[PDB]
């Protein structure tokens, strides 16, 4: 039988080297079983005359794939668009030579098309292999406004989210800009240290100029780039050492033809063994129909593999990716590129000398360059954190204790409009000082600016939910740690990481000197002889919510409740308020400590108490070591016994 | 006791002749991690090769056959996947003339058993050309007393139907190197394994791991 | 803000009547109150053929489809259930002639607005032997003044993706006479609906229950 396929070219010249590759082909099987053809045509100025072009080359004989190339245009993008369109409207699959557009793998667009090289949002799988390798987690994405950045920018997310470590922050530039310093000194200020960078040459020129004026090129920084931003002029002026990525044998032009000749070949020749030979469609005017077995053919094309390609092994991927291409690590070593290692996508294998870094240094650099200045956030609470104004002189007045030492004091400011300075102590002061002691860093101590202490909640009129007060402050990067008796749920796990446990505690009944635990109708159901109440913007509120057959309850709670601190005691005592809800070692300290107060029944729903940090920070397992190491000193029972246990 | 969810069953001409389009359009749709076959020696290897061919031979599934299949036991042919679970009974690997030593045994207890009963050994009936006889209560006797037997630690006892009841089957797998090895016995009802994980091999060996699965240490 | 407590998700792969077997036993397993389809008018035909063998067609169940199924709105085909909700865009029962004239419309509107601002009246390309139109000339502020034109009380605003932001749309289903029927609108955000209760028109399900104080 007669097999016929076709190709469009511009060389004129490889024309012939496709001629002599298809004969080729058909000498490995040419027992008139399946004879191949071989039809060709010119590139053309004019996008549409070229279209007609393509019509009367599919019309010329019963075409059965189309492979198109790249001409000497600079137009690489519409190029191969009017044949695509012309040969989807019969489905009539094509290959691709050399083409990085990532607009053509969308496949409810193009129906039919195929393509032998992999496109440029793919070399997102190589730095994440990378960053997997070298171990750094903490990452800085840069990208344009363009549909290809958006969408390697989007790849990269969804792998981060899929290993749930996402980025610590994305900067996206429109395209065609200058003078954009506003960014890069935006992206400079944060603690992690390494830049992913995808644009055009210019835009890579630009920014590179921006980033040597703003010495973000020098040491302790490691950017690495793809390869469009390491050529043209933009390889011109550069930092040393950016790190890169190139492909195997790409911009060939002819090596590929022979492995798109012979995998038509395999495809078409178990294809012709079908029951369905539908003849693929010859009219080009009035034949308004669609090839009957397209599908099976691109399908049959799709799983076909090669034996010995001159590119390696040839298969395809769900849309038609090279599936697993080779790919070189690139370098900057004083103004000439060079080869340091190849990977083939899987892993990476440095089989070439040293690599050097923007700050000349040999040894691999790490990120996240830590500070040492944090700010710290607290709240008002009574047996932790005793907020006092500050005398005249500058410093609140001392206070010794019987045991012979002075109580330490730092000062606080911030606190409501107002944001005068007092002077904070108590317990968790006394435990920030060791830390800090222990752990080498400086601290600037200030309060909230609302009161609550930080519960999830979704405003009217939006879809997205902000934390609020403390926790919100933490996450906005306002403080960068909680020194506060923060308990730990659930939701806040989520979205933070907190320390092991300094204290174990748990929920309990505040009355005045018949009330139980939960299990009284009078509890069950409102009535006007038992009031119970909450601090709103809390935890109590969430675990009270977070429970359908506590319905009514919950109902009668959000009734009326005090956005307040030892003032809902005070209302107690007042007789306004019947019973209290709330946190076990607070409570518990006010009932022995000043009068005619008890606690009633025991705890009922137990947790412990934690420092806050933000999402993988650095500080956690040194911070979890110590605290592990004063629970086992004794420590923290002579701090106990000092704050705590010096009452009844 | 565990509910067995049944997941399809199909029945295929795996003959010398008929359309393999069908077959290979049926097996082609499939989706199960285990599968449990019954066919002979040539619809095996059929079935195998057509399995191989519409790929279903991997590392993800496991086959299992009855003794019916896989012939000789001595000759695993082509196409025969790596990881094959089959059932024999003991005595998988004896010698010939030790299986005859087992069959003369086995009669001469039963004589002697019967000899203790009554103090004989029954006469031969076989004229073939005459072909009498109706129903003989002395054989009928003899071959009661042949049933139940016993002797060197094994227990051979046939049910009326000409099959032995309450064996020690071994269970047998394929190795990597393309050679029968035992898996796991059975002994009284009970079963064992010399394998506390299924081993899971590849195209190429080196043996994958599935990346959900974990060990847990503990003590009492 | 509702629960919105799915069951489950199942991707099917139907096409010519060779490779549907698979697909069955994935239908058969999978049991819900209500359902949400995505195929073209050229599967259609078959899921619902393949629905109706397994159960999935009673009075007791409902489903609800984008506007790709069912490109043939005038005549309905066979096989579909009886009682499938499904969103059009307005004007869904206007005639050829007034399609038109609303599209003359818009477009004179917005040569008109343009012409309201005294500027002029942009004239097109030359021609397509030549390839032109290397860049973008002032001529983009039509392009952006053909985008907020109304008329007659209809809100036309184009995203710039190219589709209208927020025209009514109407809910329609198929009653006992093969003919599809209005059910509510979905003017300025709020839902009508005309059945204060679902008529479930027509071995069974879904019993009735009474009780009382
Ligand atoms: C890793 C290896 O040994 N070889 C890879 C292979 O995937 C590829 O096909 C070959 C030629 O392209 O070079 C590279
Ligand atoms: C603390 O920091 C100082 C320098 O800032 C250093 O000399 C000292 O060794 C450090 N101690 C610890 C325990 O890190
Ligand atoms: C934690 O301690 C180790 C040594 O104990 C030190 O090398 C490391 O820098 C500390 N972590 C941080 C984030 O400072
Ligand atoms: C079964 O075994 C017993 C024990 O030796 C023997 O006496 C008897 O003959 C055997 N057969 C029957 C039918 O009981
Ligand atoms: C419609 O868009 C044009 C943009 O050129 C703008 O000038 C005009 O104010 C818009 N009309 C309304 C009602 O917003």
């Amino acid at each position: 039988k007669i097999v016929n396929i076709g190709a469009v070219l511009s060389t004129r010249k490889h024309e012939q080297m496709f001629r002599e590759a298809v004969n080729q082909a058909n000498k490995r099987h040419g027992s008139w079983k399946i004879q191949l053809n071989a039809t060709s045509v010119t590139h053309k100025p004019n996008a549409i005359q070229m279209a007609l072009s393509v019509c009367e080359d599919l019309i010329s004989s019963q075409v059965y794939a189309i492979l198109v190339s790249h001409p000497p245009t600079p137009n690489d993008h519409f190029t191969p668009t009017p044949v695509s369109y012309t040969a989807g409207f019969y489905r009539i699959p094509v290959l691709g030579l050399t083409t990085r557009m990532s607009i053509y793998s969308d496949k409810s667009i193009h129906l039919s098309f195929l393509r032998t090289v992999p496109p440029y949002s793919h070399q997102s799988s190589v730095w994440f292999e990378m960053m997997r390798v070298y171990s750094w987690n903490h990452i800085i994405l840069l990208v344009s406004d363009d549909h290809e950045g958006r969408a390697a920018q989007k790849r990269l997310e969804t792998l981060l989210e899929e290993r749930e470590s996402k980025a610590e922050k994305v900067l996206q530039f429109d395209p065609g800009t200058k003078n954009v310093t506003a960014l890069l000194m935006e992206a400079k200020e944060l603690e992690a240290r390494v830049i992913i960078l995808s644009a055009s040459e210019d835009d890579a020129a630009t920014v590179y100029r921006a980033a040597a004026m703003l010495n973000m090129t020098g040491s302790g920084y490691v950017w690495l780039v793809g390869e469009r931003e390491i050529s043209g002029n933009a390889l011109r002026y550069a930092p040393d050492g950016i790190l890169g990525l190139q492909l195997i044998n790409g911009k060939n032009e002819s090596a590929h033809i022979s492995d798109a000749v012979g995998v038509v070949a395999q495809a078409v020749h178990e294809l012709l063994e079908k029951e369905n030979i539908t003849d693929p469609p010859r009219g080009c005017v009035g034949n308004t129909n669609i090839w009957k077995t397209g599908p099976l053919f691109k399908r049959v094309l799709m799983s076909s593999k090669y034996a010995d390609g001159v590119t390696g092994r040839v298969e395809f991927n769900e849309d038609g990716d090279r599936k697993f291409a080779n790919y070189s690590i690139m370098n900057l070593q004083n103004r000439k590129l060079v080869q340091v290692g190849i990977y083939n996508g899987t892993h990476v294998i440095p089989n070439d000398r040293k690599i050097i870094w923007p700050g000349g240094e040999t040894e691999k650099p790490r990120g996240y360059q830590m500070s040492t200045r944090l700010k710290i956030v607290t709240i008002h609470q009574e047996p932790f954190v005793y907020v006092k104004p500050t005398l005249s002189d500058g410093t609140c007045k001392e206070e010794f204790t019987v045991n012979g030492d002075p109580v330490k004091k730092v000062i606080c400011t911030g606190p409501n409009r107002h944001t005068v300075p007092q002077c904070c102590y108590g317990f968790c002061i006394d435990l920030l000082i060791k830390l800090a002691r222990t752990m080498n860093f400086t601290y600037e101590v200030h309060l909230v600016a609302d009161g609550k202490f930080g519960t999830q909640e979704r405003v009217n009129n939006s879809n997205k939910k902000e934390w609020n007060g403390m926790m919100g402050e933490l996450l906005s990067g306002q403080a960068d740690m909680i020194v506060a008796p923060l308990t730990i749920n659930n939701e806040r796990a989520q979205y933070i990481e907190f320390s092991k446990p300094f204290k174990y505690q748990g929920l309990t009944i505040l009355v005045k000197k018949r009330i139980t635990g939960i299990n009284d109708p009078r509890l069950r159901n409102p009535s006007d002889k038992f009031i119970y109440a909450t601090v709103k913007q809390s935890s109590v509120d969430i675990y009270f919510r977070r429970q359908v057959e506590l319905s009514t309850m919950y109902r009668h709670m959000e009734k009326h409740n005090y956005e307040s601190a030892a003032e809902a005691i005070q209302a107690v005592r007042d007789n306004k308020l019947h019973a209290f809800i709330w946190d076990s070692a607070v409570l518990e300290f006010e009932a022995s400590q000043k009068c005619d107060l008890v606690t009633t029944g025991e705890l009922f729903f137990r947790s412990g108490f934690g420092i806050g940090m933000r999402k993988d920070s650095p500080w956690k397992q040194n911070v979890s070591l110590s605290i592990l190491k004063s629970h086992e000193n004794g420590f923290m029972e002579d701090l106990d016994k000092t704050w705590v246990r010096y009452q009844e | 006791h565990v509910s067995w969810r049944l997941l399809d069953v199909v029945t295929l001409e795996l003959g010398p002749g008929g359309p393999r389009a069908r077959t290979q359009r049926l097996l082609r749709q499939l989706d199960a991690p285990v599968f449990v076959a019954y066919c002979s020696r040539e619809e095996a290897e059929v079935l195998f090769a057509e399995a191989a061919q519409a790929g279903l031979v991997g590392p993800g599934h496991v086959w299992l056959v009855p003794n019916l299949a896989l012939g000789s036991t001595d000759a695993p042919p082509a196409t025969f996947p790596v990881g094959l679970i089959s059932v024999v009974t003991e005595s998988w690997r004896l010698s010939l003339r030790q299986k005859v030593r087992d069959g003369v045994a086995i009669l001469a207890l039963g004589a002697h058993s019967y000899w203790r009963q009554h103090g004989t050994l029954p006469a031969p009936a076989g004229d073939c050309r005459v072909h009498p006889g109706p129903v003989s209560p002395a054989r009928e006797a003899f071959y009661r007393h042949l049933l139940n037997v016993t002797w060197e630690g094994r227990d051979f006892s046939f049910s009326p139907g000409g099959y032995l009841v309450q064996p020690t089957m071994v269970v047998i797998a394929l190795n990597r190197h393309r050679l029968w090895e035992m898996v796991g016995r059975w002994e009284h009802g009970v079963l064992y394994m010399k394998y506390p994980v299924w081993p899971r091999y590849s195209a190429s060996l080196q043996p994958v791991v599935d990346s959900r699965h974990l060990t847990v240490a503990t003590l009492e």
